[PDB]
């Protein structure tokens, strides 16, 4: 348990990976002498948004330089010998379009969604554990370990209120980000129904225990699967 | 003593004797066990006394079971896995084999099982074990146990010019399971219907060499001895099984059961078991010789 | 001073003649001297060294072995099962100024050592605990069921007073009842105290939840259990589903809950850890000896050291050197790597045992259970996919969803044993693809979103379609598997039961010699002892990383490029870089095998030797011929290499007799070492020097 404070407050969300700085203690309100612990945070550090004027500058730098795509390609997924159009399906993936807002109100997606089946020894599991690592917000899952409120969103008891509450899924862990679906073709059908809204529209429409709402889920699907 | 009311089929009461008496479980240097219990299986057509052996031999032994094939709860032949509500969590209920555990399991309709049980059997009968490995339980339970199956072949009537594996359904893995395969089949003899009415009738009027207490009392006594195997029963025991292999291999191009270790081990567990019944310190070639002719007769009666 | 008595001879209870004065410090005398002069069998000062390994560790906690603290002192061994607390703490301070005497630094470190008892001899059955035994030292084993987190209890508290700033002084805290001041030495205000947080000292506290094991005595009946609180350093040491053997104080306390609940004065009881084993983990690498790392390195010495541990593997199954070679590779394994930090791959090697029945297959899964660590088994239907890999349910008291290991990860760095593989279903069978490859579980249900960890060898065995194997079909053709399950299995090995007279008679002549070898009362090597395998394997699993540094990489990619080529046109399925990693983690694990820091030739030619025999064994029985004359005669079946020798032997000697007329080992192994034939000791076990009439000797090296 961490307790932040002040200008700490929504410096990380979940999914981030830190480093925290704090001071173990007692929260100070089985069995009788015991007191449950946690740590006061007075630093926290994001180990992987704001970027210095010089990295601008060598992005910048790389933006111009005309061979970026080539290079791009190159980098991605560097130990896996070949698989080079692949891969520059993976940059166009990572990059991803723009999304649109039309004059009608209707939103059109930005996001690419890019399926990898084939033979198996193939490192479409390499790619999706490099892409997981590369993207600036990823999370990798596992097919048959998912589950369709998993996947999408779960509706839940909180146990200290009595109330039902939201739980993001991975597709909303991963909002502005990926989702690496790994073993993709080991689901039952029913779960792979349930990421059709979270595909196209981006969105989780929910109506469960009277609570209703629609998640935003604006995010790519990179599947992986055998024949 | 033990099967009065059977009218013949002396081998197959030899048998099940043997069975009861049942082979010296070992273990070895690294630690993994040697099965000392026998299985014996016997094939008939539903009119026969399949099922007269089973309940003879359920009725005379401690701490035996009787059960179908087909389960009479979540958990059959093996443990299966149950939510109870005291805490809507995962536990085990234990099926027949481990409440037969150090005992004998009777299995009638044994051709009829599920797929669950059909496939944890055969960790069962060898491995003595039920490795259960599912959300909330991980177990390896013990059933160290002697089954006794009764089967029924295929079309009802055990044909002769069919093979046995051709007769039932039971897998070339689970054929090899048993030490014993034993055939009942329903002939149309006059005379044998005349006795087995007057033996039914007879034994039922009875009703108002050794009782079944001191035959009771005799067995166990007799189960704690554990016979060696002398060096002349040992060159006995190698000589004819190379002979049984090698008479194997003269058809092992046609279907035939193709005899495996678990023969061998089989020959050395009768010969214990006949060593057991005598309270002898060490397995003789006698005995050798008896536990080769009921299966050899075994190898021969399946095969034909 | 307080003089020396003899102990055993009392009018108080023992409780009471410990607590005295007079005999608690003759107690602590000869704890000490103990410690300080126990020896081995050999002679060997034991707890100088184990001090040693201790304080070069941290550790900060002294075992002590029960069966030989009775050999020294007799009178100790009395007092301890029946006033266990008060001769513990004598026993703590006693080690602690013989560690300060042998490390006089060592206070810098810890202030405070704890003295564990194991192999304490009055071992009791779970439900066998009575009231006889309470307030005495017992052992017990048990399957661990639930676990707190490590929490910090109080031990030495002290209160800031209420209404003034004053420290009220230490209070040692109990496991019975929260100790209080109830009211201030400085100014008598009374009631409610605030505890001082920075000067208040705490000690680690965790509080387990122990049964019966499933398989011991709970023949259908439910399984009683117990609580143990495990303190300081013997927290994190079990976790759920570990198979314990936990010694500890059986204690007592009123708890007014159980009154009410039961309408009698019924006691609670809670056990007071004070060690805690594994019945599977019997040996570790934090308690091998100085003489047992000796005598592992010296075996390491010897040539036959491969064939010593192939034939060492399940000693009472005759013959199936291929499946014992095998199975060796896996039982050590190779190593993971993760290069440039951002690409892992696995060092772990799969195997899968396909044959007709009555091959030992399953008897070989048993064998590897019971050899080595973190084993667990299972069986085809037995299984699921979800307690395969990790099952996610509503937590019994929080009641909210919490994920929970599987197989693969209660074995993340031991040997998942599956037997009867052929027989599973489908969605149980292709649970374990990511576990098998990737070496992690992803879970995305409920909320929860995470990866486990399943770094597992898996070792499978299987039966063919219609359980015989048939020589008329390849293995893909008659196995049923598929390719994306097939190819994660580095090691393929095929077993069949064939007629042949002279194999069986030598096969039930060794089943016989088994049979009354075990009463209960194809080697050519001899084995290792299994204790000697078991400390051999643990030792090079943890002290040895063997290195990859060349490996003839023209050599490895010609054999796997037309290794792939005769596949395509036959039934077994070399998957690209998987057969190639294979065989990388076979000449590690071989490597691992002779202890060898870096990989060599010979560790690559025994792994392409592996790889090229269990392909040759996947194909028609008409084809393995050609096959088999393919790879051999190119690809590296290396045998021996003796004439070069010879003709070095008779090229020196020539040299040497001709210098002569007008120390010849050493001028052989120059030449040797020159040349790249580095393993000489083959060419001295061999024939071709020795109908040459050449001989050697270690001592005078004349030849
Ligand atoms: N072209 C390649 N370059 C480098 N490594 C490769 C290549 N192809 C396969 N591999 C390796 O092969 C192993 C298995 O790769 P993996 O990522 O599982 O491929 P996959 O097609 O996803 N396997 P699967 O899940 O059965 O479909 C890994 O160690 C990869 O690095
Ligand atoms: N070469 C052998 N040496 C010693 N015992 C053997 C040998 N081959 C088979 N056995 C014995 O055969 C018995 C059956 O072993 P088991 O491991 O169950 O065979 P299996 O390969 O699993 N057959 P299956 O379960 O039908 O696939 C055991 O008692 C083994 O000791
Ligand atoms: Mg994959
Ligand atoms: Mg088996
Ligand atoms: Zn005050």
């Amino acid at each position: 348990q961490l307790y932040c404070d002040r200008y700490l407050c929504d410096k990380v969300v979940p999914g981030n990976r830190v480093t925290i700085m704090g001071i173990y203690s007692i929260k100070k309100f089985v069995g009788v002498g015991i007191r449950s612990s946690y740590i006061r945070v007075l630093g926290i550090q994001v180990d992987t948004g704001a970027v210095s004027p010089q990295e601008e500058e060598e992005f910048r730098r790389l933006a111009a330089l005309p061979n970026v795509y080539e290079v791009i390609s190159k980098s991605i997924a560097p130990s896996i010998f070949g698989g080079t159009d692949m891969k520059k399906a993976i940059a166009c993936l990572l990059f991803g379009g723009s999304r649109k807002r039309l004059p009608d109100g209707l939103t059109r997606r930005g996001d690419i969604n890019l399926l990898m089946l084939g033979d198996p020894g193939t490192a479409k599991s390499q790619l999706l554990k490099f892409v997981e690592k590369c993207s600036p917000i990823g999370v990798y899952t596992s097919g048959k370990g998912s589950s369709a409120a998993g996947l999408t969103a779960s509706v839940m008891r909180d146990p200290s209120s009595r109330n039902f509450i939201m739980e993001g899924g991975a597709m909303v862990l991963a909002d502005g980000g990926v989702v690496c679906i790994d073993e993709f073709d080991k689901m039952r059908e029913d779960d792979r129904v349930a990421i059709h809204e979270a595909m196209e529209q981006q969105t989780i429409s929910i109506a469960k225990a009277g609570i209703t709402t629609t998640l935003n889920s604006r995010c790519s699907v990179l599947a992986a699967a055998n024949s | 003593s033990l099967f009065p009311t059977i009218h013949g089929n002396d081998e197959v009461k030899r048998g099940v004797l043997l069975m009861l008496f049942g082979g010296v479980p070992k273990t070895t240097g690294e630690g993994t066990s040697l099965r000392g219990d026998i299985n014996v299986c016997i094939v008939g057509d539903p009119s026969t006394a399949k099922s007269q052996f089973l309940k003879h031999v359920e009725e005379f032994s401690p701490r035996a079971v009787y059960t179908s094939g087909k389960a009479s709860s979540a958990a059959g032949l093996t443990a299966a896995v149950v939510r109870d509500e005291e805490s809507h969590e995962f536990v085990i209920e234990a099926g027949a084999l481990m409440l037969a555990d150090n005992g004998v399991c009777c299995i009638d309709e044994f051709d009829k099982m599920d797929v669950r049980d059909q496939v944890a059997i055969h960790e069962a009968m060898e491995q003595q074990t039920i490795s259960i490995t599912k959300a909330g339980v991980k177990a390896t339970l013990n059933a160290r146990t002697s089954i006794l199956a009764a089967a029924n072949p295929i079309s009802g009537h055990y044909d002769r010019s069919k093979s046995l594996k051709q007769n039932i359904n039971l897998s070339a893995p689970i054929m090899s399971r048993f030490d014993l395969f034993f055939i009942l089949v329903d002939e149309c003899n006059e005379v044998t219907d005349y006795a087995i009415a007057r033996r039914i009738v007879d034994l039922h009027s009875r009703i108002e060499v050794y009782s079944l207490d001191d035959i009771r009392r005799y067995l166990l006594f007799a189960r704690q001895f554990k016979p060696k195997i002398s060096k002349e029963s040992e060159d006995f025991i190698v000589e004819q099984y190379k002979h049984l292999r090698q008479r194997d291999g003269s058809g092992v191009t046609k279907s035939s059961w193709r005899i495996t270790v678990r023969q061998l081990e089989s020959m050395i567990r009768l010969s214990e078991a006949m060593a057991r019944m005598h309270c002898c310190d060490e397995v003789q070639p006698k005995h050798v010789k008896e536990a080769f002719r009921l299966l050899n007769k075994s190898i021969i009666r399946v095969e034909t | 001073e307080s003089i020396e008595n003899l102990e055993d001879l009392k009018g108080h209870s023992v409780r009471e003649w410990v607590s005295m004065a007079g005999p608690r410090l003759e107690i602590h005398h000869r704890f000490k001297n103990f410690l300080r002069t126990h020896v081995d069998s050999h002679g060997h000062n034991v707890f100088k060294e184990r001090i040693s390994d201790m304080c070069k560790e941290n550790r900060e906690s002294l075992v002590v072995n029960y069966e030989d603290l009775a050999a020294r002192e007799h009178v100790l061994a009395y007092f301890l099962p029946e006033a266990p607390a008060e001769l513990l703490q004598i026993f703590d301070e006693a080690a602690l100024e013989v560690v300060l005497a042998m490390y006089p630094k060592y206070d810098r470190i810890t202030n405070h050592i704890h003295v564990r008892i194991s192999h304490l001899p009055l071992v009791e059955e779970l439900r066998s605990l009575r009231q006889l035994h309470l307030n005495q030292l017992i052992r017990t084993s048990g399957v661990v069921t639930s676990c707190t987190g490590v929490l910090p209890q109080l031990s030495m508290v002290k209160y800031n007073c209420n209404k003034c700033n004053f420290v009220l002084g230490p209070f040692c805290q109990s496991q019975n009842q929260e100790v209080k001041p109830g009211s201030c030495p400085e100014c008598q205000s009374a009631g409610p105290f605030e505890v001082n947080m920075e000067e208040t000292i705490y000690q680690n506290y965790q509080r387990i939840r122990i049964q019966e094991s499933p398989g011991k005595v709970a023949a259908g009946r439910l399984p009683r259990s117990k609580d143990a609180i495990l303190l300081a350093d013997l927290v994190d040491s079990c976790k759920p589903g570990d198979e314990i053997e936990l010694t500890g104080i059986y204690h007592n306390n009123y708890d007014g809950s159980l009154n009410t609940a039961n309408g009698f004065p019924v006691f609670a009881t809670v056990i007071l850890a004070n060690h805690v084993a594994k019945k599977d983990n019997k040996v570790a690498v934090g308690e091998l000896t100085d003489e047992d790392v000796k005598m592992i390195t010296s075996l390491s010495k010897d040539q036959q050291i491969g064939e010593k541990i192939f034939a060492s593997i399940a000693p009472s199954i005759y013959g199936h050197e291929d499946i014992k070679r095998g199975l060796a590779l896996a039982l050590f394994g190779g190593e993971p790597k993760n290069p440039g930090g951002k690409h892992k791959v696995r060092g772990d090697i799969n195997v899968l045992l396909c044959g007709d029945p009555g091959t030992a297959k399953s008897q070989f899964l048993k064998y590897i259970e019971k050899v080595s660590s973190r084993a667990i088994f299972t069986t085809g239907q037995g299984a699921s996919a979800v307690g395969l890999t990790a099952y996610v349910q509503r937590h019994p008291v929080s009641r909210e969803w919490t994920l929970e290991a599987g197989a693969l990860v209660l074995a993340d760095r031991g040997v998942c044993l599956i037997d009867e593989f052929d027989k599973m279903n489908d969605q149980d069978r292709t649970s374990i693809h990511e576990a098998m490859e990737q070496q992690s579980i992803s879970i995305s249900k409920a909320g929860i979103v995470t990866s486990l960890q399943a770094r597992c060898t898996v070792i499978a065995a299987a039966n063919p379609i219609g359980g015989r194997y048939d020589p008329s079909l390849t293995f893909s053709e008659n196995v049923d598997l598929t390719e994306p399950i097939i190819s994660r299995f580095d090691i393929l090995c095929v077993v069949r039961d064939t007629v042949d007279p002279v194999q069986d008679e030598m096969l039930a002549r060794f089943v016989v010699g088994s049979h009354v070898r075990h009463h209960p009362s194809t080697y050519g090597v001899e084995p290792l002892p299994q204790e000697v395998l078991k400390k051999y394997i643990i030792y090079a699993k943890e002290r040895v990383h063997p290195k990859l540094n060349q490996m003839d990489q023209d050599k490895v990619a010609k054999m796997y490029s037309d290794l792939r080529k005769e596949s395509m046109a036959t039934g077994s399925i070399p998957i690209t870089v998987r057969h190639i990693e294979s065989m990388i983690r076979m000449a590690e694990a071989h490597a691992r095998i002779h202890l060898r820091d870096y990989v060599i030739e010979d560790d690559v030619n025994m792994a392409i030797r592996v790889m090229l025999e269990s392909f040759i064994d996947t194909q028609k029985f008409s084809v393995m011929r050609s096959m088999r004359k393919t790879f051999a005669r190119y690809l590296s079946f290396r045998r021996d290499n003796n004439e070069l020798l010879l003709f070095i032997l008779k090229q020196l000697v020539a040299e040497q007799v001709t210098y002569q007329r007008n120390v010849p080992e050493k001028d052989l192994v120059d030449k040797a070492r020159q040349i790249n034939i580095h393993n000489l000791s083959a060419f001295y076990d061999s024939e071709l020097f020795r109908m040459n009439k050449f001989s050697h000797d270690l001592k005078r090296k004349m030849i």
